[PDB]
């Protein structure tokens, strides 16, 4: 095959990567017009800090 | 929210960019968001330009992307989306990138913060980026891409694909940035576990594409990055991914050999794969060939799939004899789309009946040739041998069946000197004939080479009529050839005897006959009812008359796949020709028989009042075959007076009209004969030109069965209806006739009486002109032409045009054949008709295109290639096209030999740097090959062709089909080596002191550039930063240090643990802009995982950067 | 990939050893001045491994007397 020049090229990644794409985005992104945890551990951190500190250690 | 458009330009847009920066109080986000609309309607109607705005750029920069640190997800998205149509030209993006914009952007990709608006407009704005100027591109937004394709599979991202296409888009036009931050590894690895095709070969094509220009080629490594596909194969336990469930082992080893497998045969499709991979070292192909010698019946029954789909061959049934997998690999098995509501007889001629093209290059024997003798350098029979003898038979058979398919194609497509020596087949003939080694090897070697002379058989046998239509077909036209150019007696005592043991008359119970015997006495040489006066053979012939009469419902009633179906339905073609063979004493019955045809064709077709709608019994009973019997009722001139005495003719010229059954057309057209003059041609022209369209495309292209089965007088009536077929008012029927026309051309009685009947061929496509040109091949037709001023007219056209036009219709060709690529088995890609090709056939046009001086420019242009563009290798590839087609007869090599361009050729076809156009002249090369003059001239230079034509399967060894080898296949495989492009105080201190006791600037890399707030000081006067609340540049360099120590991936819940309490304790060290800067550009140049780097990414975001939008609002007023 | 490692064949990770069929070397740790010498005629194709912590191999010859001695 010859599949060499990049427009070929370009136009082949676009086209496999829009039709055979099952989930949406492929379509919504390739659009040829211009061609939380941390907040978790956080607040777990926090409330568990407090009730661990309550003894001195020496 | 409050739209205007009737105001000041320059009030208008300050006062949006004021409410946009808001002063971070007293403002909403969904007035903001509006306000962020309105600008973008106000930039979309107004011309962006600094004059007509009131305002410079940097300060529409440094109020656009505060909206990017916004907490609300549609304001981020507006912003985004009004930045991208900000980007116009290479000057705005140059500063958007002077300010580090880049940092947001890649900050807003990687949250997946159940926002999937938002990070579908940050890869938008990154395409646009990549189109306006990708030698600009930053590393951040590389990074992010990088990380999010590389560990996004197992996040359930849902971006994956979509970055890895803005990856792939971006390694073409910047491959340096890519492959420095590692991303033609995230292809590499992406291609493995992908197992849809069209990705998986959009994936690969990137790499490889890279591998072919030396500017690109400079990029890759040599044996590590191409060769990791075929891993899954080489490796028994390959391990893909460190982190993967436990619970799937087994689907994921089937993903991965699907997926490298698609790989696989996707880089034996391009020029760069096939010459990379069978390098002359320690090349990727041996590899492959040596694993498939070791008894390992995962690996070996896995890579003949791959063996069997390379060379496009069909495979055979899991089985574990011989001869049922033989039989399913029959060319002349049945197919689905041989059905009558399918493809009925058209669709099965095409796959039985042979090509008519006997010279024509079929550009995939070339292809098949090529592979095939790189297969066989490397050792790829003796390793077939291997596993043929020392396996399992479910893998023997496999084998054996692949062996003898690769040996049918070696004596067809390869050299001789390529095939002389591969039929002797030395190791396994010399195991099958030694009786010292243990019996059980010797007697499966000498099984083995028993079932490839079966297979040989079986192959030179050739395919089959599966229908009883084709078959009657072939064998009129067989006959009519046979008679155009030029046994017992049973008088009295073998007849009654053979009429006696048939059955017929002692019991009139049907299904119980002995048919064999009846078939015989309707067969038998003088048993024609006309010598034979015999009561009891009238009695015999009235019974089985009354059995095939459809009215009886004895016959018509039994349904199709039935045990004993053929059968019946050839005795009673039989029996209505023994009825024909008697003139004078058959009409009584013959009369009756088809007058019964008559009245239930009639009445099944809707010519009464009573059902008009019989479709569900022909379509599923016998009752459909009686069309065969008019079919051989029609071939004798006899037969068709008795056929004409009734009103049979009529019946079909009216059942022509209806609209609501459209099988029974398919089934008259198939059945009648057309080889005589009469009333059987005007009922296939009134099908063919008033008819409905699916029965008048079905019509037209009915015409291939009767040009390839040799019907006599075709030239004479097929032509005319092609020509007459080719004014339709559809357009698939028109294109149709094209292509039967097309094929028809390929003999010359047939392009003769084409030429005599001079159609309109210019009104069509591109197909239309390329059909045209063939009437320069011969003079009657060309000097017919060259009147009317036509051949100066194309030579010009030609010129500047259509020779760079050529390259493209052959390329699309051969990519629509084996690449998958469909622009918006194994097929015949035929080479398409050059108009240079044409002109040098007949030794007038030769002159006519000498006196041009063409071929001056030609030779100049192979001589002296460019080879750095890629407009002037699209030229050259123009002019080797051109050249191998100029040299395609007796007439061009002269006018050819006097420039000596043929040395040159076959020094670019193996010292050339692009391995395309590397191929490009063997297709070339080949297509030189045409001649004798040709292959004697390219024997001196050591190049082989085949001395045969397609005219006979076994050619006795001593106009030719084009195709040229090298005598060493490793000569072509040469590469010059290019070297890689790369070979071109407080971290020990805090080992030994802690935290706590340590606490009783800080950023390493931070300069006036690369930091987001520093950089405008200068450029927009920015106020200096302010001091903070050594109590705090401490704790920077902990954060730094421990963001640094994030990166190992080592150990991550420590340094993260670290990183919360460190949020914890002090919530105020992460407000500094000027160490989110720090820790961005850290970002921006380091390998992070995904999820790490969502974590240090997410520890900045409940933050305000309250002075720097003041800043900004005061910068701005 | 290591758990799973529990046999090994010749022609894939060691091609030189089981091409040999005969040798001039007594085989190992049988060699005594005072005796005729057993020389190595063969090797197993087929090695198992055996799952530990280190995997030591199972390793097979063929002496030239006819008798096989394995080792580890
Ligand atoms: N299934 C059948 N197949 C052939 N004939 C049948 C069948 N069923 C009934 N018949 C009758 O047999 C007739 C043909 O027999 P003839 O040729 O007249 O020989 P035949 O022996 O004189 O018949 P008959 O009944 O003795 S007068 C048919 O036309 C019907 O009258
Ligand atoms: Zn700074």
């Amino acid at each position: 095959a010859f599949l060499d020049n990049p427009t070929i090229i370009l136009a082949h990644i676009r086209q496999s990567h829009v039709t055979s794409d099952d989930t949406g985005m492929c379509e919504m992104v390739l659009i040829d017009h211009d061609v939380s945890n941390t907040a978790q551990r956080l607040e777990r951190l926090r409330k568990e800090r407090q009730n661990q500190i309550k003894c001195k250690n020496i | 929210n409050v739209p205007l458009d009737l105001t000041r330009e320059p009030s208008d847009n300050l006062r949006e960019i004021l409410q946009n920066v808001a002063r971070l109080q007293g403002v909403s986000n969904m007035r903001k968001l509006g306000h962020l609309n309105n600008f973008t309607k106000l930039l979309c109607d107004i011309g962006h330009s600094e004059e007509k705005l009131g305002f410079h750029y940097e300060d529409i920069i440094i109020c656009l992307r505060l909206a990017l640190l916004n907490e609300a997800k549609e304001v981020r998205a507006a912003g985004l989306r009004a930045l991208r149509y900000l980007i116009q030209d290479s000057s705005i993006l140059q500063k958007v990138l002077k300010l580090k914009v880049d940092y947001l952007i890649a900050r807003c990709i990687d949250i997946q913060q159940s926002n999937e608006v938002e990070r579908t407009q940050a890869l938008r704005l990154v395409r646009k980026m990549i189109t306006v100027n990708a030698s600009l591109f930053p590393s951040s937004v590389t990074n992010s891409l990088i990380a999010v394709g590389n560990d996004g599979l197992q996040e359930r991202d849902r971006m994956v694909r979509a970055c890895i296409a803005i990856i792939c888009e971006l390694a073409l036009q910047n491959p340096e940035v890519v492959a420095l931050r590692g991303g033609l590894n995230t292809i590499l690895k992406n291609v493995i576990d992908c197992q849809l095709s069209r990705i998986n070969e959009a994936l690969i094509t990137t790499i490889l594409h890279l591998l072919n220009h030396p500017k690109t080629r400079q990029y890759v490594r040599a044996d590590v990055e191409l060769e990791r596909i075929l891993a899954p194969y080489t490796d028994f336990h390959y391990r893909h991914s460190p982190d993967t469930a436990e619970g799937q082992l087994k689907e994921d080893r089937e993903a991965r050999f699907l997926a490298s497998k698609m790989g696989i045969i996707a880089t034996f499709r391009s020029w760069a794969g096939i010459i990379n991979l069978c390098k002359p070292g320690n090349s990727g192909i041996q590899s492959l060939i040596g694993v498939l010698c070791i008894p390992n019946m995962e690996i070996r029954r896995g890579l003949l799939e791959v063996l069997y789909d390379i060379f496009r061959l069909p495979l055979p049934v899991v089985t574990e004899e011989f001869i049922e997998a033989l039989l399913s690999v029959d060319p002349g098995r049945f197919q689905d789309s041989w059905r009558l509501s399918d493809g009925f007889v058209a669709a099965e001629a095409k796959t039985i009946l042979p090509h008519r093209a006997r010279s024509r290059p079929d550009l995939m024997d070339n292809y098949l040739a090529l592979i095939l003798s790189a297969f066989i350098r490397n050792g790829l029979l003796e390793g077939l041998v291997e596993v043929i003898t020392n396996s399992d038979d479910h893998i023997s058979v496999r084998a054996t069946i692949l062996l003898g398919e690769l040996l049918h194609m070696a004596n067809t497509i390869l050299p001789h000197s390529h095939s002389h020596h591969l039929h002797c087949l030395p190791t396994l003939m010399n195991m099958a004939a030694s009786f010292d080694i243990p019996k059980e090897k010797r007697l499966r070697a000498s099984a083995a080479l028993n079932c490839l002379k079966r297979f040989h058989e079986m192959k030179k046998r050739g395919p089959k009529p599966y229908s009883l239509h084709l078959d009657h077909i072939i064998q009129k036209a067989i006959a009519t050839h046979q008679k155009r150019d030029q046994i017992l007696k049973d008088t009295e005592e073998a007849l009654l005897i053979n009429l006696r043991d048939s059955q017929v008359l002692q019991h009139k119970e049907n299904l119980e006959w002995n048919w064999n015997l009846i078939g015989t006495i309707l067969k038998w040489p003088n048993v024609n009812l006309r010598n034979y006066k015999d009561e009891q053979l009238h009695r015999f012939v009235r019974r089985l008359l009354y059995f095939y009469k459809p009215s009886s419902k004895l016959y018509a009633n039994l349904d199709l796949d039935f045990a004993k179906a053929k059968q019946l339905t050839v005795v009673g073609c039989q029996f209505t020709e023994f009825l024909l063979e008697s003139e004078e004493d058959g009409q009584g019955y013959l009369e009756d028989l088809v007058k019964d045809i008559v009245q239930w064709l009639n009445a099944s077709s809707g010519m009464k009042p009573e059902r008009s709608l019989q479709n569900n019994g022909l379509l599923t009973t016998l009752s459909q075959h009686y069309f065969l019997f008019i079919g051989t009722l029609s071939c004798h001139p006899h037969g068709v007076k008795m056929l004409e005495k009734c009103s049979v003719f009529q019946c079909l010229l009216n059942l022509c009209s209806l609209k609501n059954q459209d099988h029974l057309l398919k089934l008259t057209v198939s059945s009648l004969d057309y080889s005589r003059d009469g009333l059987a041609r005007v009922i296939l022209s009134k099908i063919l030109t008033a008819a409905t369209d699916a029965c008048r495309l079905y019509a037209t292209k009915h015409l291939r069965v009767l040009l390839r089965a040799n019907v006599e007088f075709f030239n004479n009536w097929g032509i005319e209806l092609l020509v007459t077929q080719l004014h339709d008012k559809n357009k698939t029927i028109s294109s149709e006739a094209l292509d039967i026309l097309d094929e028809a051309c390929e003999d010359k009685a047939n392009l003769h009486a084409l030429i005599q009947m001079k159609p309109a061929l210019s009104h069509l496509g591109d197909k239309g002109l390329l059909l045209l040109l063939r009437f320069l091949s011969i003079p009657k037709g060309f000097s017919y032409l060259n009147e009317r001023g036509y051949v100066a007219k194309q030579l010009e056209k030609w010129h500047r045009e259509y020779n760079s036009k050529y390259v493209d219709l052959i390329e699309e060709q051969l990519n629509e054949a084996l690449t998958t690529y469909r622009k918006p088995q194994r097929p015949h890609v035929y080479l398409p008709i050059h108009l240079y090709g044409q002109l040098v056939h007949h030794k007038t046009g030769c002159h006519l295109l000498e006196v041009q001086n063409i071929i001056t420019e030609l030779c100049r242009n192979v001589r002296t290639p460019d080879l750095d563009k890629w407009e002037e290798i699209k030229k050259l590839k123009a002019s080797l096209w051109a050249l191998g087609n100029i040299g395609s007869s007796n007439w061009g090599l002269n006018l050819l030999q006097e420039e000596n361009v043929i040395p040159d050729i076959l020094k670019l076809a193996k010292q050339c740097e692009v391995l395309s156009i590397r191929g490009t002249c063997v297709y070339v090369l080949g297509l030189i090959a045409k001649t004798k003059q040709g292959c004697d001239i390219l024997k001196c230079h050591n190049w082989d062709a085949v001395r045969h034509s397609r005219k006979h399967l076994w050619p006795v060894v001593p106009d030719y089909i084009g195709l040229a080898l090298p005598v060493d296949i490793n000569d072509i495989f040469q590469v010059k080596d290019i070297p890689y492009f790369q070979t071109k105080s407080f971290h020990l201190l805090r080992q030994q002191m802690s935290l706590t006791e340590i606490m009783n600037t800080g950023l390493q890399e931070h300069t006036d550039d690369n930091c987001l707030y520093c950089v405008c000081i200068e450029i927009l006067g920015f106020q200096p930063s302010n001091q903070l609340s050594m109590c705090r540049i401490l704790l920077r360099k902990e954060v730094l240090r421990l963001v640094i120590n994030l990166s190992s991936s080592v150990s991550t819940k420590c340094h993260e643990t670290g990183l919360l309490t460190i949020k914890e304790k002090y919530p105020q060290t992460f407000d500094d802009i000027c160490l989110y800067s720090e820790v961005s550009h850290l970002l921006s140049h380091c390998t992070f995982r995904l999820p790490c780097r969502r974590f240090i990414q997410e520890l900045f975001q409940d933050v305000q950067f309250l002075q720097m939008h003041e800043e900004a609002e005061a910068v701005l007023a | 990939q290591l758990p799973q490692l529990t046999s090994l064949e010749l022609q894939y990770v060691s091609p030189k050893l089981l091409m040999c069929r005969d040798l001039e070397l007594a085989v190992p740790g049988t060699y005594d001045p005072n005796q005729p010498i057993i020389r190595i005629q063969s090797i197993a194709p087929s090695l198992q491994v055996i799952t530990s912590k280190q995997r030591p191999r199972k390793l097979t010859l063929m002496g030239s007397n006819g008798h096989e001695f394995v080792f580890l």
